């Protein structure tokens, strides 16, 4: 509670931020205390859901979307002037549903890292790479090794000619508009898959293999971000950091992570918070104090980034950032990571063509439809619960809303039953089983149809369906589970929910 | 970082439905890799992956009455496969 307490992770320059916080006090009187709690990003939503947390939270923007989806952050109101002191692409990283929710501070992205002794003139284009590797292989070396397992590393190439994760426009992401199987993504993944099938790269290279091969001088280039610079410094490689290669004449598009500071919406110093960040933190003076403690990398303040860019490594980070795509802060990003990962493995190994693999990934990452469990019982996501015509076309007359923050979007048009549980181990979801089972039977007897939903339609809403099949058929959990899973393959109640379902099993069979 | 509890929740003579406490892994985690093999056996383990949003998986085609070592690894969206996996021994 109280009246400014600032949370930052310990990896960073919190002492230097303490300084810009004494220099605050000697100007305001009001005190700022900078604590760096352990498991910080996990503790914040636990404690700010009630209150007694910090006023200002610092973290990568991608997790701030989950925070804002829970309302835990206040809509910052920066002067139209102050926004021009930051690079314009950074403001796109700190919005949810259109509203600003944080101030951008620092920026990271992958770059091309090359061995100055093996390769003083690194190639500017992906297309140059096969010739260069043909030359280096005759000397026992290779041109390029980087992590091929994670889509985060392969996507900059796949995106260059037109691929994208989720379309972004007017401050919002459209989770139906996935750019995984368009012509641009096919061409980049075809180039990638060709580098592997022509043995210029190996399908098995992961983060470790790549990082060791480069720091031992076995390979002329790798791809990696600033977190990796410390290990190369330790080694005997004279290295450079530069702009990623182009593909078909267009830049590589790495994902961009924006270190950010958010305001607790459950805090009164919302003005004292805006005061400290807008006018004492993001100044050349302010960031330098933080920078001197532990470096920020590339920064979002134009004035101070000009200074740091004297380090060509930081200049390369910012340049790759400005050509990249902001990392989507929406929960659907997880299914995207996994879907593309499968596509790259299956295309790189010949199990699938590039076209079949990207097409299946498109389907996995893009939103689908509700699923019929029983004629009167459907299962699906929060997205679906906002498409009235689509539910009307299915004959849905009632919804079970298993969430803590999802509105009933069409009250008065459908009967709503709320089950307000989070998807975590603490949540007593089985104490709602009876009430939810009666609602479904009630609607069924009146000739209607129930749509049961939770954020992803994976854990909370599936658990409600499984419990219904169990009490209503007097069958075991593993039979209910097999039934739903064959209709909606992604369902997965969380570990505590599987336990609560098993307890429920022995009650309904007693 | 990595999950901390791993159990069998259903079983047939040739198959196991396992569950792990995924909620304890950070948001950085985008898949889990499951390995299984005869405990004390010679053969390399078999393995598959599942999405980071899963807390459940089916292991099938097992021999009846055999002790298996079952391991769950976390997968990070940047580094990939992480260390300190969780494992149990369980007999079909």
């Amino acid at each position: 509670i109280e009246e400014l307490v600032i949370w930052i992770n310990g990896d960073k320059g919190y002492n230097g931020l303490a300084e810009v916080g004494k220099k605050f006090e000697k100007d305001t009187g009001i005190k700022v205390t900078v604590e760096h709690p352990d498991k910080l990003e996990e503790k914040f939503p636990q404690v700010a859901a009630t209150g007694d947390g910090p006023d200002i939270i610092f973290w990568a923007h991608d997790r701030f979307g989950g925070y804002a989806q829970s309302g835990l952050l206040a809509e910052i109101t920066p002067a139209a002037a102050f926004q021009d002191k930051l690079y314009p692409f950074t403001w796109d990283a700190v919005r949810y549903n259109g509203k600003l929710i944080a101030y951008p501070i620092a920026v990271e992205a992958l770059s091309l890292i090359y061995n100055k002794d093996l390769l003083p003139n690194p190639p500017k284009t992906w297309e140059e790479i096969p010739a260069l590797d043909k030359e280096l292989k005759a000397k026992g070396k290779s041109a390029l090794m980087f992590n091929l397992q994670e889509p985060y590393f392969t996507w900059p190439l796949i995106a260059a000619d037109g691929g994208y994760a989720f379309k972004y426009a007017a401050g919002k992401y459209d989770i139906k508009d996935v750019g995984v199987d368009n012509a641009g993504a096919k061409a980049g993944l075809t180039f990638l898959v060709d580098l592997i099938k022509n043995k210029h790269m190996n399908a098995d290279t992961d983060y470790s293999i790549a990082e060791a091969a480069f720091n031992k001088g076995e390979t002329a280039m790798t791809i990696n971000g600033p977190w990796a610079w410390s290990n190369i410094d330790t080694s005997a490689v004279n290295y450079g950091v530069t702009v990623l290669p182009t593909f078909k004449g267009q830049p590589s598009k790495p994902f961009v992570g924006v270190l950010s500071a958010g305001i607790n919406a459950a805090s009164p110093n919302k003005e004292l918070a805006k005061e400290f960040l807008e006018n004492y933190l993001l100044t050349d003076e302010g960031l330098e104090a933080v920078n001197k403690d532990k470096p920020l990398g590339a920064v979002a303040l134009k004035s101070y980034e000009e200074e740091l860019a004297k380090d060509p490594r930081i200049a390369a980070t910012m340049e790759n950032a400005q050509k990249g795509e902001i990392m989507p802060n929406i929960p659907q990003m997880s299914a995207f990571w996994y879907a593309v990962r499968t596509a790259v493995i299956n295309a790189a190994s010949g199990r699938q063509t590039v076209d079949a693999a990207l097409a299946a990934a498109q389907t996995n990452a893009a939103a689908g439809g509700p699923v019929e469990i029983l004629p009167f019982l459907y299962l699906g996501s929060a997205y679906h619960a906002s498409r009235k015509d689509m539910l009307d076309a299915l004959g849905i007359t009632a919804l079970i809303n298993v969430s803590a923050n999802c509105p009933n979007h069409f009250e008065g048009h459908y009967q709503y039953k709320s089950i307000p549980v989070e998807d975590n181990h603490k949540a007593d979801i089985s104490s709602w089983f009876n009430e939810a089972i009666d609602f479904i039977d009630s609607i069924k007897n009146a000739g209607g149809r129930v749509f049961v939903h939770s954020q992803a339609g994976i854990s909370r809403s599936a658990t409600i369906c499984l419990a219904y099949l169990m009490r209503t058929n007097r069958v075991k959990l593993d039979e209910a589970f097999e039934f739903v899973k064959q209709r909606r393959s992604i369902i997965s109640p969380n570990f505590s929910f599987m336990g609560q379902l098993l307890q429920f099993e022995s009650q309904v069979l007693a | 970082s990595v999950p901390t509890n791993l159990e069998v929740v259903a079983a047939t003579p040739t198959s196991l439905l396992i569950s792990w406490d995924a909620y304890s892994s950070s948001y950085y985690v985008y898949y889990y890799r499951i390995t299984y093999g005869e405990t004390g056996g010679n053969s390399p383990v078999q393995e598959f992956t599942v999405p980071g949003s899963k807390s459940t998986a089916t292991i099938s085609g097992l021999k009846p009455g055999v002790d298996y070592t079952i391991t769950v690894y976390a997968g990070h969206y940047l580094y990939g496969l992480l260390s300190s996996p969780i494992s149990i021994n369980y007999r079909t």
